[PDB]
């Protein structure tokens, strides 16, 4: 009868997420699924590819919160491609997997060809995606219309008053704001103070 | 823009699909990062920019280092400025400029700068030269220049010297196909 399954901050294996990946078949009703805030030594990858393998097997997962490991946006279009074959989600946390403009515009095609809005919370952590692909990134947001509580935090990114003003745009266009985590940036003065709405901003 | 945080604290309020900006520099003589940083974000206010060079000798070398971020520039003036190869280099790195004019060009042009590396400003229609310090050489690369771009619209080759028999290879790069 288990519904949620949520591990952080454990050591878990490529054996955990294998066995996972071998004997999830059999349950069915687990439709929250949190492993993130850990790390896989080996073959996250291919554990990582044939749990999602194993993930399109089921028909009520909503929540997914996903851990960094290595070599992991090879392992991005095949979770993007069991989501094309997966036409509903509603939480998705994604941790620290380091990504460019070529995996946020593979996003771009799948929100562009998969209408999902039915998701409220999203993390995007620790990427360097260039200031072109945060506009095109705002492109993709642009898109969205119903997430609700997000996180775009990463590394220490000076952000272009291009990328600002469409954050002022698209944030001031979405309706359900109610929380946004944005840690390692540089808003000073008229950035800063040019955003504020019904959010909850987090520095 | 004479010789400014009101005008930067002006368009970043909000943001709209403005068409078109101008941008009349007047005398840039100062020039401190915090200017460089404010009048480069203003810029991305339109879907096209239109800027003007007027007498600024500040911009001497910091063309390519103002207009960085600066993606978003449709045609461009030179008015009485002094400039660099590696600045024209940056003026032919760019590809949606348009529309250019020079004035008062005192130095001789040097080779690897804007009149060698022409043929990569694919979409220019509307080109303006005035007083530029050549020779013959330089107008014969000048004009194979010429003979690469194949969709300019109007020409201006004023008050230029030591161009003697250089005409032959700009007319013969001009009259080669209905343009």
């Amino acid at each position: 009868d288990l519904q949620e399954m949520k591990l952080v901050a454990c050591c878990l294996t490529a054996n955990s997420v294998k066995v996972l990946a071998q004997n999830l078949h059999n349950l069915i009703k687990l439709s929250i699924l949190d492993i993130s805030e850990n790390y896989l030594e080996k073959d996250g990858n291919e554990a990582l590819q044939e749990l999602i393998g194993r993930l399109g097997v089921l028909g009520e997962l909503t929540t997914l919160m996903l851990p960094w490991c290595w070599d992991v946006h090879t392992s991005l279009p095949k979770l993007l491609k069991q989501l094309e074959g997966t036409p509903g989600l509603a939480k998705l946390g994604l941790k620290n997997w380091r990504l460019r403009d070529e995996e946020i515009k593979s996003l771009g095609e799948f929100l562009e060809m998969n209408p999902l809005r039915d998701l409220q919370q999203l993390d995007l952590a620790g990427h360097c995606v260039s200031s072109d692909g945060w506009l095109y990134f705002m492109n993709v947001f642009e898109n969205l219309k119903q997430l609700v509580f997000f996180d775009f935090s990463t590394e220490e990114f000076l952000p272009d008053a291009a990328l600002v003003r469409k954050l002022s745009q698209v944030l001031s266009k979405l309706t359900l704001l109610q929380e946004v985590k944005l840690t390692g940036w540089e808003f000073d003065d008229y950035d800063i103070s040019a955003i504020k709405g019904t959010f909850k901003l987090v520095t | 823009f004479y010789e400014p945080p009101r005008a930067v604290s002006l368009f970043f309020n909000w943001k709209q699909e403005f068409k078109t900006l101008e941008v009349t520099l007047r005398d840039i003589n100062k020039l401190n990062k915090q200017d460089i940083k404010y009048l480069g974000k203003i810029f991305s206010s339109a879907t096209n920019l239109r800027l003007h060079i007027k007498r600024c000798a500040a911009m001497a070398g910091r063309l390519s280092s103002v207009l960085r971020t600066c993606k978003n520039m449709h045609t461009l003036m030179v008015e009485a400025s002094p400039l660099t190869t590696d600045d024209e280099q940056y003026i032919t790195s760019v590809t949606g400029l348009q529309n250019l004019s020079i004035h008062r060009l005192h130095t001789q042009q040097l080779p690897g700068g804007l009149i060698d590396s022409l043929g990569n400003l694919k979409n220019l229609e509307r080109l303006i030269l005035d007083d530029i310090r050549m020779n013959e050489e330089d107008a014969k690369n000048l004009a194979e220049g010429l003979r690469s771009l194949k969709k300019m619209r109007l020409l201006h080759l004023t008050h230029l010297s030591d161009i003697g028999e250089g005409m032959d290879y700009i007319v013969k790069s001009l009259s080669e196909e209905s343009c």
